[PDB]
């Protein structure tokens, strides 16, 4: 459901937190099908993707960090209230739409 | 490692002007 | 004679704010409309017309 | 296709005069810098009776 | 003056780019750096002989790297008048770093001299890091230990 | 249904539900963050694929 | 896929030509007068005293 994120001009999770394309992009973009590769009968959790983050990225701008995230701004634990860790995992069963 | 440098001065930060320099090529086009 | 040369030139004049109001193939003739609403892509195609 | 006087930079491909036509290109085998021009040069007029 | 780091921390909760050119190779490397607070080369004015020195503790998840070939460096210190201008132009744009370099005999004693010089661009860095601060990275020449 | 006197901050959509369709039509998607919305209404049915 | 449910909903409003509730998140600031400023006003952006 997140393939149709990539391209100019898109909004999403993806387009916003985790990559950017350019209004004035020059290239292609290729997606295949991995369901037989990239999952599992018990679910595969090494993917991820970042799901929460004050700002949009930039074009083509990439951030790996992995820092507790508050809506308030201030720095925060993940135990305390309203802090929250920004990466997600995706669950890849074998068994999914 | 990490060495720290003690007794230094603020820099006060001096102003100057640009005059006509900061051109770059703007492109890969010969002209 | 002299009116009618001045009465031309104030018309001519008049005529150019009023075709401001124009669209071209444009959704709107509001530059501030367009901007508000549409990325620079989406935007470019209207500005140009 | 002519032999061109032009020296171009290693980071400069192609050329364009005035008119934004492409008029210089290094050559990819043998980098030496070609003068590209039109096929059309002719003023030609028809006297019939 | 040896290079600069760029990054939106500068600390190791975020990647930085250092494009420090040491006395054998300019390396460019765009990593998760321990940034020292104060980042120096050391080369021994008596001796003008270039020591290793620290700019950052550590480096991990790193993504870019680049190494330039090998050339000599002249680390002695002179005397005289200013005698070398080189001008660079940084710009960030769709996760790519434009360097433009130019290069410029003078003699002046003190500001910057007046005048115009076309940069060239150099380097075309596809390092994808937010980059809102920057820190020069000058040699130091001790002439004592612990000073 | 009618909707009105709210903020719409489609941020909270994420994490919770997963379109497979979203187009927008008249408007700009990266536009929809600036904007303010008159005579809002949903509508809501079921389709087959 | 072709036969299985998929839930639809069509939103529809109109853009800066009527009053509005509905809004996107943005912070307000104060009314600033007889000064050239950047305003957004329920969505439309512009430049003006
Ligand atoms: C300036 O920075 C460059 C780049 O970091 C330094 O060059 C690198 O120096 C290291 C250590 O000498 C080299 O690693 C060595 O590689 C050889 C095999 O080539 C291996 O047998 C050694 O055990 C060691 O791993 C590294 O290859 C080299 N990189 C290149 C390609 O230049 C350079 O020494 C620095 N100069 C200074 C300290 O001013
Ligand atoms: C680059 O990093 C800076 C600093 O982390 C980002 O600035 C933050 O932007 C968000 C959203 O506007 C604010 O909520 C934070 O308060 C800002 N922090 C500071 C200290 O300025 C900036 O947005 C980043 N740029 C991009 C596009 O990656
Ligand atoms: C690329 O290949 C072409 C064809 O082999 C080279 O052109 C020839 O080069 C040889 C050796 O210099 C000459 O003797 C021939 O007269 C050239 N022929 C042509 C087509 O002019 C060309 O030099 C090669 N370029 C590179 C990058 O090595
Ligand atoms: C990231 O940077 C922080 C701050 O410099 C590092 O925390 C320091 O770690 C060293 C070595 O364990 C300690 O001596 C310091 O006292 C620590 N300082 C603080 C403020 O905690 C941290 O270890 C670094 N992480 C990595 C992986 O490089
Ligand atoms: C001077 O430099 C050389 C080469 O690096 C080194 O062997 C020598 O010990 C240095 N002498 C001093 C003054 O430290
Ligand atoms: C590098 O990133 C990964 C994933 O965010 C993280 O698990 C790892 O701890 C990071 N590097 C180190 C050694 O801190
Ligand atoms: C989604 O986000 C909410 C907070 O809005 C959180 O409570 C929940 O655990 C997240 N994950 C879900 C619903 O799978
Ligand atoms: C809808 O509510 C159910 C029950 O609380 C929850 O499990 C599900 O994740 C929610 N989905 C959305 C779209 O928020």
């Amino acid at each position: 459901d997140d393939v149709r994120q990539i391209a100019p001009g898109q909004t999403g999770v993806i387009a916003d937190y985790n990559y950017k394309l350019p209004d004035d992009f020059t290239g292609c973009v290729l997606a295949w099908n991995t369901r037989n590769i990239d999952a599992t009968q018990t679910g595969n959790y090494n993917y991820k993707y970042r799901s929460l983050r004050h700002g949009k990225l930039r074009p083509f701008e990439r951030d790996i960090s992995n820092v507790p995230f508050s809506p308030d701004g201030k720095p925060c634990t993940p135990p305390a209230f309203n802090c929250y860790w920004p990466l997600n995992d995706y669950g890849f069963y074998i068994t999914n739409g | 490692k990490c060495l720290d440098f003690d007794d230094r001065t603020p820099p006060a930060n001096t102003q100057f002007l640009s005059s006509h320099r900061g051109v770059y090529y703007p492109d890969d086009i010969f002209r | 004679k002299l009116q009618d040369v001045v009465n031309q030139n104030a018309q001519a004049l008049n005529t150019l704010v009023k075709q401001l109001s124009s669209n071209f193939g444009a959704i709107s003739s509001v530059l501030n409309d367009i901007l508000s609403r549409l990325d620079p892509p989406e935007a470019e195609v209207q500005i140009d017309r | 296709l002519t032999p061109s006087s032009k020296r171009f930079q290693p980071f400069q491909q192609f050329g364009r005069d005035v008119s934004d036509f492409t008029d210089s290109v290094r050559d990819p085998k043998t980098s030496e810098i070609l003068d590209i021009s039109p096929c059309s040069f002719g003023g030609v007029s028809v006297i019939t009776p | 003056i040896r290079g600069w780091v760029f990054g939106s921390t500068m600390n190791n909760k975020s990647q930085s780019v250092i494009i420090m050119n040491n006395s054998t190779n300019l390396v460019i490397r765009a990593c998760n750096f321990e940034l020292c607070d104060n980042p120096f080369f050391v080369v021994l004015k008596s001796n003008n002989t270039q020591i290793p020195s620290y700019i950052f503790n550590n480096a991990f998840n790193c993504t870019f790297e680049y190494v330039s070939k090998d050339f000599n460096l002249d680390l002695g210190e002179k005397p005289g008048n200013f005698k070398d201008l080189r001008e660079f132009v940084f710009r960030n744009k769709d996760g790519f770093l434009h360097v433009y370099s130019g290069y410029q005999p003078i003699s002046a004693a003190s500001g910057l001299p007046t005048g115009f010089n076309a940069l060239k661009p150099i380097f075309k860095l596809p390092l994808g890091i937010n980059i809102t601060n920057f820190r020069t990275l000058l040699t130091a020449f001790p002439p004592r230990p612990d000073y | 249904k009618r909707i009105s006197n709210c903020v719409a901050d489609y941020s909270v959509l994420y994490n919770s539900t997963s379109f497979s369709t979203f187009k927008c039509y008249g408007v700009s998607a990266t536009k929809l963050n600036d904007l303010c919305f008159s005579n809002v209404y949903a509508d809501s049915f079921v389709v087959k694929g | 896929i072709g036969y299985q449910p998929y839930r639809v909903v069509v939103l529809s409003f109109e853009l800066l030509n009527a009053p509005a509730t509905v809004c996107g998140p943005k912070l307000s600031t104060d009314l600033i007068k007889n000064q050239c400023v950047n305003f957004n006003f329920n969505g439309l952006t512009g430049t003006g005293v």
